[PDB]
């Protein structure tokens, strides 16, 4: 029923890649983005991406390793330890009703 | 004769003075009012569902604003939030996301939409339109919004415009409304799995963009302004030239032959621009009938917790109505205008 993340893998080895998997994502969206750490916040905004705009737009967060599909996935390449943590995905519907899930991966 | 050029003087004159000065009964106001009301009923029809409040410059902004209306009941419109899962507001809605083109309207562009909303209703219900060749008069415009303040409360402002209800002021005020739709084509909120009431172009499942919903209604409404915006001009065209009656009938060092051509050559001037603001009353009224034959048939033209969004509440039937009968009388009087013609044409 509800929006969820699976880290693919779970523990990342430093230097490889982690994909952000969304399970349950609704059909009809206005738009999504993904947030470094737990919190919707502006302010570390990797990517977001309007349904229909085939464009994504980058915020501060972005580190250019990002990338973001229409599956509403988010592949993170040459990962290191400052990207431990937390990650958030907002999604907001056709009729402005919002969802948000997190997800976390390991590294070592 | 000098007789039959008097007379046809003051067939053009009288019909000209009722064309640019009157209101029931002059076409050129009715055509310019339809078109005002037209842009009113076009909000009020659909402007609810209008997404708002993408951000401008950062997602760190955090942007909201709330705009007010009322009927005599109000309404408000939030731009930037959205509903949580469990129905609390969000602070966090379409200010995630950047405006732009095919996107949501910036707070910005909503703003200058509602502020000339209120100055075009409220210029109508205190002043009604002014005739088109009058300066029209001062009035003030009430605007009414709110926003957010840190943690707790949210703080209501009215501002005062001061503004007039002339055509030129309240055409630019319609044109802001219109062109702000069809050059950003903003996507429309769904109807859900601040209106009671949900019209048959607002579906479930999937928002559609504003300008694929109402390509057409868009660009007929766009056209009926530009009309009567050429109305307006063609009437302050026929208000300057106004020709004089022939005095001292006799005497031909008074009226020679070049004032007598200068004054026959006002009077061909007077009559196409007369023909030319009744070829755009009628242009005015076939915009009409496209902005009112597609998704708007059944709500632009009628009225009836409780509100009228997504019905046009503006009185366009009745204006059609005016504007119908005016152009008829008008339509009748054109053997008078063919016979001034050909008077003038002869000399
Ligand atoms: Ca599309
Ligand atoms: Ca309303």
């Amino acid at each position: 029923a509800k929006l969820t993340i699976e880290s693919m893998p779970l523990s990342v080895a430093e230097g490889k890649e982690v994909l952000l998997l969304v399970h349950n994502l609704p059909q009809h969206l206005f738009g999504y983005s993904w947030y470094k750490g737990e919190r919707v916040d502006g302010n570390s905004l990797i990517v977001g991406y309007v349904i229909g705009t085939q464009q994504a737009t980058p915020g501060a967060a972005y580190s250019g390793r990002e990338t973001i599909y229409t599956n509403a996935s988010l592949l993170i390449q040459n990962v290191t330890q400052n990207d431990i943590g937390f990650y958030t995905l907002q999604v907001i519907k056709s009729d402005l009703v919002n969802e948000e899930a997190t997800g976390q991966f390991h590294v070592y | 004769s000098a007789q039959a050029i008097n007379q046809a003087v003051n067939n053009l004159n009288e019909r000209a003075k009722t064309l640019a000065g009157g209101t029931t009964n002059s076409p050129a106001y009715q055509a310019t009012l339809l078109a005002l009301r037209s842009v009113l009923g076009l909000w009020n029809s659909m402007g609810y569902a209008v997404i708002c409040g993408g951000y401008t410059k950062s997602p760190g902004e955090n942007n909201q604003k709330n705009f007010h209306y009322t009927d005599g009941n109000g309404t408000t419109i939030n731009c930037g939030g959205s509903t949580n899962s469990n129905g609390t507001h969000s602070s966090n809605g379409t200010n995630t996301l950047k405006a732009d083109k095919n996107v949501s309207l910036s707070i910005e562009q909503y703003e200058k939409i509602h502020e000339s909303y209120q100055i075009l209703s409220k210029a109508l219900k205190q002043a009604g339109l002014a005739p088109l060749n009058s300066k029209g008069e001062k009035l003030e415009a009430h605007v009414t919004t709110s926003k957010y303040q840190q943690d707790s409360q949210t703080k209501t402002t009215t501002s005062v415009i001061d503004t007039t209800n002339d055509a030129q002021n309240l055409l630019t005020q319609a044109q802001t409304i219109v062109n702000t739709l069809k050059d950003y084509c903003p996507m429309l909120i769904a109807k859900s799995s601040a209106a009671t009431n949900t019209p048959s172009w607002q579906t479930a499942g999937g928002g559609k963009n504003s300008c694929e919903t109402f390509g057409a209604e868009f660009s007929a409404a766009s056209d009926m302004i530009n009309n009567a915006q050429k109305i307006v001009q063609e009437t302050q065209q026929l208000s300057a030239n106004q020709p004089k009656n022939i005095t001292q009938p006799h005497n031909l060092n008074l009226n020679t032959p070049s004032s007598l051509t200068a004054l026959a050559q006002k009077m061909l001037k007077n009559a196409q621009s007369q023909a030319e603001i009744l070829k755009l009353a009628n242009q005015v009224e076939s915009d009409f009938n496209k902005l009112s034959s597609g998704h708007l048939k059944d709500y632009i033209g009628k009225c009836d917790q409780k509100n009228n969004w997504g019905n046009g509440c503006a009185g366009v039937e009745e204006t059609l109505t005016s504007l119908k009968t005016s152009a008829a009388d008008f339509n009748n009087q054109t053997p008078q205008i063919n016979q001034a013609q050909n008077l003038a044409n002869t000399l």
